[PDB]
DNA sequence: TACCCCCCCTTCGGTGCTTTGCACCGAAGGGGGGG
């Protein structure tokens, strides 16, 4: 009751509410009028604007919400259960009518005005408001700060109304202490059920079953339909993403591959055998429940990483072997061209960010890569990157680069001169090349851009070459793509080029400026342009 | 009194989120902020405050205690009208020829002057929690912040008052102030330079500026681009060098390449050696002579902004270029560590921006060759400076990287 | 006929050189956990 009130004002430049009155039928009026008059009589409540009446057998506002001082959110993040320390005793106390106890400010008491089709002004903080959670949480933590200051050994979490209190004192001692917590909350005019109405483990918080010694995801149900629509597939993939946090080995890429190219949410699309195998394996792994473990401050975090294929990675953060704390998957496709080392880098940095926000400290990785491969990748790459601290685990498949470009030219190998000139308008291109030994070739192409012909001229040269070859290109695009050393791409042409480059035992590339008459590159212009 | 501070006409405030921190850099922040609040520096703020700015904990050079560092780039962009227009100071051009400049920290000096009441609702921050276990402890500054561009502007009057005696006693040195940093430039020997530095330290301590490391602007050498030398040139080497004198034609009008192409008329294998003709040799010599001469047609313009590119050259080597307009460079450097990978980029960034402050006075907007997530995750662990530039990440540079071999 | 929050996925726009095509990142939609 004697709680300090946070002042609140409306948005500068406008006024408060302007919604008109909302008369309705007389059937639903009294059923709300009596209870409203009762809560007015209790004393918690006691100007052209007014609020329309909402009857449920509840006050709603949108103009006010849009014309209110903006606030700063108090709980933006949700505590993942993996980071909670192993508390021996846990108790839940659900405060009731919490928003009734929190008062309102003198200025805003005038603005809050509800009139039934009798008018009252809120002398307490209303519900369903934009500012309600921040104000209520601030008041609640102000109330609870003296108790935590006086008692350090207990741990208390406040989520909206519910409060979860953990302790290492004995069961009788824990009940004793929770009694003074109840009394302290009652002193500040906040209700709390006695020991008869208190909840028992497992506690179902935000989709998590919580125990004194283990955590688990709430029972996840998968749809079982002979045919699947768009919304059913989306619900599926969402539930699989949600459930991946504790069940190892779940892949959802194939299922997601169906959602493309369509926009209608009521359409029906037949599956594919790859998606059928995905579903079968997902159901097989989801058949039996698994449980996490609670963190211990004195143990060393370890986060292994494993590969699935086509750009899926799984990880299992744990401290004691065969006792997990968290699992997850990474499948984002960043960039139109990438290889496995870059994706391993992205997965490692994502894991570090999650472990920092959840546990506060970076774990010791165990990557499926060799030291020499990493070293040779980082030193020879244009960008800068650092993997914190990792050891080597020999669990195939491993990560390695397929084709290594050579720094120096090759003796005894042919030297191709490739280019390509495609008209922007007629969509007709020509990919040709010549060789130092006299071999010449030219190929017409239909419906290609001015870069496609130049890109697959290298493909022509590689296809018509031997194991050792030197190639001269006059476009920076293809040179950059090939030097990036990709393993996959959006377009299949780059995949063909990669397949050719893997076969060659030694390949060398070289850029040459164009449209100047430089060397033999001027010769292929006569073959490809006219 | 308190100098009134206002933003631009109808200019909004700092709305930036605080990304997570290590548990050590949160224990340290909690301890430092409790110490600061227990004697009046900071005051907790209620939920009605709608503005937030990031916060970090670093470790200063050759120190053990932790030091708070509050990012203020957004607030500085808001406030730029209050500092650039109101108190646009002149930059001492004599600081770029000093024998050796010493850097001292005067941020503590700002820990006494109060701050405007109306503006005080913008310097609000929050220390985060581990696992979102609890809502974060929030705070705002009462005294002037260290990191805001207007705080030097407010303290400038007292700074000049304190520095008039020392400047009058000895006019040889040059005094500059940027954020919490004071640069002192002397043409004196290092042995007596140390004595002068300790004398200035005592002078600052006497008048109430408690303060508990040397650059050599005369030894800062620009790096001209130089072609390689070899007795025998193959086709590949000629092709490499020719295009480099074609890209460099845009940078220098005096580079001509028409005779170096006379050696490349027909399809020839890369490995085969090619002799050098007299006209081509003359063209190569002239191009080398032009490359020796410095860049032409460039001049510093304080109205515009500086841009700094950094490229990784391998084996702990980095290059950097500071300019204002494309293909019109104002500087060129080469950092080297004769460690980590992000650590070297962080140190290079600090060196480049310190040099930019010493010569020009405004830090450049960096174009970093790093992953954005990797930078934002790792940049704090190796940052010992008490100020932060603005950086944008560059996806791809011209592939030749002609700046070094 | 509400919001707000964290996560994961596909889709569109705008801007930059990697040029009139391609690439990139942030914004939107849709699911999941809710209060
Ligand atoms: C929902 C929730 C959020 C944060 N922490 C907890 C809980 N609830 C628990 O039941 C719990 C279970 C195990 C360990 N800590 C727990 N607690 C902590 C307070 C002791």
């Amino acid at each position: 009751s004697p709680i300090e009130t946070v002042p609140v004002k409306l948005k500068p430049g406008m006024d408060g509410p302007k919604v008109k009155q909302w008369p309705l039928t007389e059937e639903k009026i009294k059923a709300l009028v009596e209870i409203c008059t009762e809560m007015e009589k209790e004393g918690k409540i006691s100007n052209p604007y007014n609020t329309p009446v909402f009857a449920c057998k509840l006050v709603d506002f949108r103009e006010l919400n849009k014309r209110t001082q903006d606030f700063w959110e108090v709980q933006l993040g949700i505590p993942h259960p993996a980071g909670l320390k192993k508390k021996k005793s846990v108790t839940v106390l659900d405060v009731g009518d919490a928003y009734f106890s929190v008062p309102l400010d003198e200025d805003f008491r005038k603005y809050t005005a509800f009139t039934i089709p009798i008018r009252y002004q809120y002398n307490v903080l209303p519900q369903g408001w934009k500012g309600s959670p921040a104000i209520f949480q601030s008041s609640m933590t102000k109330i609870l700060e003296p108790f935590k200051k006086q008692n350090p050994d207990i741990v208390i979490y406040q989520y909206i109304d519910d409060l979860y209190v953990g302790s290492d004192l004995e069961i009788g001692q824990h009940r004793t202490k929770i009694e003074e917590l109840r009394q302290h909350l009652l002193r500040w005019g906040l209700t709390t059920p006695d020991k008869k109405h208190q909840k028992e483990p497992p506690f179902l918080w935000m989709g998590y079953e919580l125990h004194p010694d283990k955590w688990t995801v709430q029972p996840i149900v998968l749809p079982e339909k002979d045919s699947w629509t768009v919304n059913d597939i989306q619900k599926l993939v969402g539930k699989l993403n949600w459930a991946s946090q504790i069940y190892p080995g779940i892949k959802v890429r194939q299922l997601s591959k169906l959602l493309r190219g369509t926009k209608a949410l009521t359409e029906v699309i037949p599956l594919t055998e790859e998606a059928e195998l995905e579903l079968a394996e997902n159901r097989e792994i989801l058949k039996e429940p698994v449980h996490g473990v609670y963190y211990d401050p004195s143990k060393d975090l370890i986060a292994e990483i494993q590969k699935q294929g086509q750009g899926q990675w799984t990880y299992q953060i744990y401290q004691e072997p065969f006792k997990n704390l968290k699992t997850g998957k990474y499948a984002r496709m960043r960039g139109a061209h990438t290889n496995d080392v870059k994706q391993l880098t992205e997965a490692v940095q994502k894991i570090t960010t999650e472990s920092i926000v959840i546990w506060g400290k970076t774990p010791k990785f165990k990557l499926p890569i060799q030291k020499e491969t990493w070293e040779t990748w980082w030193t020879e790459y244009w960008q800068a990157t650092w993997i914190p601290e990792w050891e080597f685990v020999n669990t195939p498949p491993l990560v390695k680069l397929w084709y290594q470009l050579e720094k120096e030219p090759i003796v005894g190998a042919e030297t191709f001169y490739v280019d390509g000139a495609a008209n922007r308008e007629t969509k007709l291109g020509k990919a040709g090349y010549v060789t130092n030994k006299g071999r010449q070739k030219v190929v017409p192409l239909t419906n290609t851009t001015n870069q496609k012909t130049e890109l697959q001229a290298i493909y022509l040269a590689l296809q018509d070459s031997g194991l050792e070859v030197n190639i001269v290109t006059n476009s920076q695009y293809a040179l950059g793509i090939i030097q990036a050393q990709p393993d996959k791409s959006e377009s299949e042409l780059v995949n063909q080029i990669i397949e050719q480059l893997i076969k060659k035992e030694k390949v060398y590339l070289a850029w040459v400026p164009a449209h100047k008459g430089i060397g033999g590159n001027e010769q292929v212009d006569k073959l490809v342009s006219a | 009194e308190t100098v009134p501070v206002k933003l631009k006409p109808g200019m909004d405030g700092p709305k930036v989120k605080q990304w997570p921190l290590t548990e050590e850099k949160i224990k340290a922040l909690v301890e430092i902020c409790t110490e600061m609040e227990k004697e009046g520096k900071i005051s907790k703020i209620g939920p009605e405050n709608p503005y937030n700015t990031p916060v970090f904990a670093i470790k200063k050079k050759d120190s053990t205690k932790w030091r708070k560092l509050v990012d203020f780039r957004e607030l500085n962009k808001r406030t730029q009208d209050f500092w650039e227009v109101q108190l646009g100071i002149p930059h001492p051009a004599g600081l770029k020829k000093k024998k050796s400049v010493t850097v001292l920290d005067v941020g503590d000096a700002y820990f006494s002057v109060p701050l405007d009441e109306d503006f005080r609702k913008y310097t609000a921050f929050t220390i985060p929690s581990i696992n979102n276990k609890t809502p974060g402890i929030r705070y705002q500054y009462n005294v002037l912040p260290q990191g805001w561009k207007g705080s030097p502007a407010i303290f400038q009057s007292s700074m000049t008052k304190i520095l008039e005696p020392f400047k009058k006693q000895n006019p040889d040195i040059v005094i500059y102030q940027y954020m919490d940093d004071l640069y002192v430039g002397s043409d004196l020997e290092i042995g007596q330079h140390r004595t002068k530095i300790e004398e200035l330290r005592q002078h600052l301590l006497r008048w109430g500026l408690t303060t508990p490391y040397e650059l050599h602007p005369d030894k800062w050498t620009v790096q001209p681009i130089v072609l390689p030398e070899k007795d025998s040139w193959t086709v590949n080497d000629i092709q490499k060098l020719v295009g480099k004198l074609n890209w460099a034609s845009q940078i220098y009008p005096g580079i001509k390449v028409r005779q170096l192409s006379k050696l490349l008329r027909g399809t020839k294998a890369l490995t085969e050696v090619i002799p050098l003709t007299e006209e081509a040799e003359l063209e190569l010599a002239e191009n080398r002579e032009i490359l020796k001469e410095p860049v032409h047609g460039v001049y510093y313009d304080p109205s515009k902004d500086l841009i700094a590119e950094i490229q990784k050259q391998g084996q702990g080597q980095w290059t950097y270029q500071i300019y204002q307009e494309p293909f019109k460079n104002l500087k060129t450097g080469k950092y080297a560590r004769m460690t980590n990978d992000v650590k070297q980029l962080t140190e290079a960034v600090q060196k480049i921006t310190t040099e930019s402050i010493v010569i020009w006075g405004k830090t450049p907007k960096f174009k970093l060759p790093i992953q954005k997530e990797t930078w934002e995750t790792w940049w704090t662990e190796y940052w010992q400076a008490t100020w932060i530039p603005e950086w944008e990440f560059v996806n791809t540079p011209p592939l030749v990287k002609l700046w070094y071999q």
